[PDB]
């Protein structure tokens, strides 16, 4: 709220819509002065002026003119509709993608990790305040792609692993929460002889200390 | 003006009489040229950082060299770019903003960040992690388990090398590789020419020559000749300029079409089929063109099946 | 020949102009920069790299910094990425980030008898 009351720029891509629409139609009447040729740009001071033949003339001299001017007008419209289009069918994705669900585009509803959005209504468009998760503060780990333990290579079923210098925790990936390792958040498969980089450490089992 | 008059003020008076057409055509191209920058600016500035790799390029086996910037050129351009870019009257072409070498960084700085910090970088800080675990969890991605890329760290990285090196070899030896940069080059080429060319046409006049009109004729005369000139001239500028607004209506869309697959290609692994390479996407990798980008897509693809007999619960 | 462009902060700022001539050398003219955009002259070149303001062209901004001064635009903070093969960065935080995104949906309806 508070960046947008103070940020003159902040709605460019909708005033330059406005902007050029406005542009075109101020054009398309200033050719209404132009002589094009003829001896006045007023038709009724050469019908005041002429006989039919001559008149015609001078005529036929403002009707190709403005007929270009028109045709002129049209087409630009048209190109510009065309543009106007595609950006729609874009919101109406972002609508459908970010507003109505939760994506896993990457950029698609804001930079980080979409969460969800809110749409809100302005002049002629649509805004959006896409709200993202960012990480922050990481920290330096040392890692390992597998756990030796009883000859076995054991994986991290969801996370990583990691040591902080002396004992070996598993962890989720996007925010630092250590945990023992345990059977419970492993999983085995073959032997230590295979995985480059297999560390030695315990895989604690929590049925030992019930049996 | 200089199109249709050139020198003359004989012209130019007459010009005035038709309004603002001339004022609205340089208007277009204007806007057109502001576009182009846009769109290189929207494909290559996403990233907020510019990276660098580090001096020592241990990957687990993943060779990475074919890609990477080549120190020993004075372009520092990748093996593979080097070879992409070898294979590609009032008018006047304008410079873009941003330079060859610019943009050959921020792929520079996209490469960096992708090797040594998967696609953390590109929502938020960048994380580092080793790159066969960054694999394992590409893995992960398209419903493989982890142990499968550790157990054949040694295959995947040959195969991945293997597959890198048939690139340089296959753009090396196809023409028609790069067709898609080339069309626009051509097209582009091809009208001005064509406008250029119309200056020729008599368009009903004595001459096309306004020289030549205006050292024979008289004023009243003259104005006659000239305004079938200025009538003709300014119709196939007009044209000229709609076929242009046209194709850089198929231009953005493109630019558009490319900043997505950089953020949903490279900045991250897609789910999408089809839509970032055949087969299951791990990665991407952006390599700079001429008027263009190159993406190579690296994939997963099945092998070898076998048939087993199913049921749908023991 | 070639095309005359001026260079300007807003005048709610400052009423100071560079010029550019596109396409010319600076010796064909009559703070004098040669650029590959043309001669530009009234700004002051200098080493220094910012963020682009007024694009010139080839990599060449200008901005109001009090007179005008012309530059090579930056492309960003260097940074180098912490790249190893045995260690890992872990966030212990996060942030709630909220940013805006605006885009046309409509234009005004308009009619010309003809
Ligand atoms: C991790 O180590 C790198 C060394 O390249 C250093 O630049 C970075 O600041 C370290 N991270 C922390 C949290 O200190
Ligand atoms: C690692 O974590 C364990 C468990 O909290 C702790 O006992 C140990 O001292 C920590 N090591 C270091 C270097 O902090
Ligand atoms: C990591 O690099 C060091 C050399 O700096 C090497 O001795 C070690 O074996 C490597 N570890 C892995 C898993 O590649
Ligand atoms: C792990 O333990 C085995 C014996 O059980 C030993 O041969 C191997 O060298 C050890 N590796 C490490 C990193 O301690
Ligand atoms: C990487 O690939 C290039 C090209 O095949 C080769 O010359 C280079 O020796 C390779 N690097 C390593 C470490 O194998
Ligand atoms: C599986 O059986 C089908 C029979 O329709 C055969 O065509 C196919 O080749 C078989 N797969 C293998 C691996 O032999
Ligand atoms: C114009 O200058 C005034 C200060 O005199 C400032 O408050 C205002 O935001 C400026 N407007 C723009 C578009 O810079
Ligand atoms: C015109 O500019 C070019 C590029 O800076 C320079 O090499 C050339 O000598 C200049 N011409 C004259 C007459 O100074
Ligand atoms: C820029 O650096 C050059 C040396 O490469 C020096 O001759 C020139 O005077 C410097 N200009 C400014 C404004 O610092
Ligand atoms: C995380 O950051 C917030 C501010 O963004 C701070 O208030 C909070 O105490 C931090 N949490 C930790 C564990 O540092």
């Amino acid at each position: 709220q508070d960046s947008l009351s103070s940020t003159p720029s902040a709605l460019g891509k909708l005033q330059n819509v406005v902007n050029q629409n406005a542009q075109a139609l101020n054009t398309l009447v200033k050719q209404l002065s132009s002589n094009f040729g003829a001896i006045s740009s007023v038709l009724n001071d050469i019908l005041s002026r002429l006989d039919k033949p001559e008149a015609e003339v001078q005529i036929d001299r403002l009707i190709t003119g403005r007929l270009q001017s028109l045709q002129t007008y049209v087409t630009q419209q048209l190109i510009r509709a065309a543009e106007i289009r595609a950006s729609a069918n874009l919101a109406a994705t972002k609508m459908s993608e970010c507003v109505l669900g939760q994506s896993k585009r990457v950029d698609f509803c804001g930079k980080g990790y979409h969460l969800m959005s809110f749409p809100q209504s302005a002049p002629h468009g649509v805004v959006f305040l896409h709200v993202t998760y960012v990480p922050a503060q990481e920290k330096n780990f040392t890692t390992a792609p597998a756990i030796c333990h009883d000859g076995k290579a054991h994986f991290p079923r969801e996370g990583v692993f990691v040591s902080n210098g002396t004992h070996w925790f598993v962890t989720q990936r996007n925010f630092y929460e250590p945990q023992i390792i345990t059977t419970d958040n492993t999983f085995v498969s073959g032997n230590c002889d295979v995985v480059i980089g297999i560390v030695n450490n315990t895989v604690y089992d929590p049925l030992q200390p019930e049996l | 003006t200089m199109y249709i008059c050139g020198d003359s003020t004989e012209c130019s008076n007459l010009l005035l009489q038709y309004g603002s057409f001339c004022t609205q055509l340089n208007r277009a191209l204007t806007g057109i040229a502001v576009e182009q920058d846009k769109n290189t600016q929207e494909v290559f500035a996403q990233v907020k950082q510019i990276y660098k790799t580090p001096p020592i390029k241990d990957f687990g086996g993943f060779n990475f060299s074919q890609i990477l910037p080549d120190p020993s050129k004075p372009s520092k351009r990748s093996p593979i770019e080097d070879l992409l870019f070898n294979k590609v009257n009032g008018l006047t072409v304008l410079p873009p903003l941003l330079t060859d070498e610019m943009i050959a960084q921020y792929t520079s700085a996209l490469l960096a960040g992708t090797i040594c910090s998967g696609w953390t970088f590109g929502a938020g800080p960048a994380l580092q992690i080793p790159f066969p675990m960054q694999m394992a969890y590409r893995f992960n991605g398209i419903g493989v388990t982890q142990n499968v890329l550790y157990e054949n760290q040694k295959l995947i990285a040959n195969q991945f090398n293997s597959a890198i090196g048939k690139i340089q070899d296959s753009l090396s030896s196809t023409p028609s590789a790069l067709g898609k940069l080339q069309n626009v080059v051509n097209q582009n080429a091809q009208a001005l020419n064509t406008l250029v060319k119309q200056l020729s046409s008599n368009f009903g006049a004595i001459s096309s020559v306004l020289n030549d009109i205006l050292s024979r004729l008289d004023k009243p005369e003259a104005e006659v000749q000239i305004d079938r000139l200025i009538t003709g001239r300014l119709q196939s500028l007009q044209t000229y300029v709609t076929q242009q607004l046209i194709r850089a209506a198929e231009i953005r869309a493109s630019a558009n079409l490319a900043a997505t697959k950089m953020s949903e290609c490279v900045l991250g692994q897609s789910k999408r089929v089809d839509f970032c390479g055949k087969g299951y996407h791990l990665m991407s990798f952006p390599q700079s063109a001429p008027h263009g980008v190159v993406f190579l897509h690296v994939t997963y693809v099945p092998a070898q099946e076998k048939n087993f007999t199913t049921a749908p619960a023991i | 020949f070639g095309g005359v462009s001026v260079i300007t902060p807003g005048t709610n700022t400052s009423n100071q102009v560079a010029v550019l001539y596109q396409g010319v050398n600076c010796t064909e003219v009559p703070n004098v920069f040669q650029t590959r955009a043309g001669c530009l002259i009234g700004a002051e070149h200098v080493n220094n790299s910012y963020e682009c303001d007024i694009p010139i062209g080839a990599g060449i901004c200008a901005s109001y910094q009090q007179s005008i001064i012309a530059y090579t635009m930056s492309l960003g903070a260097e940074n180098s990425v912490a790249c190893s093969n045995n260690s890992i960065a872990i966030p212990t935080n996060f942030t709630i980030s909220v940013t805006t995104e605006i885009l046309p949906v409509s234009m005004t309806k308009t009619s010309v008898d003809c």
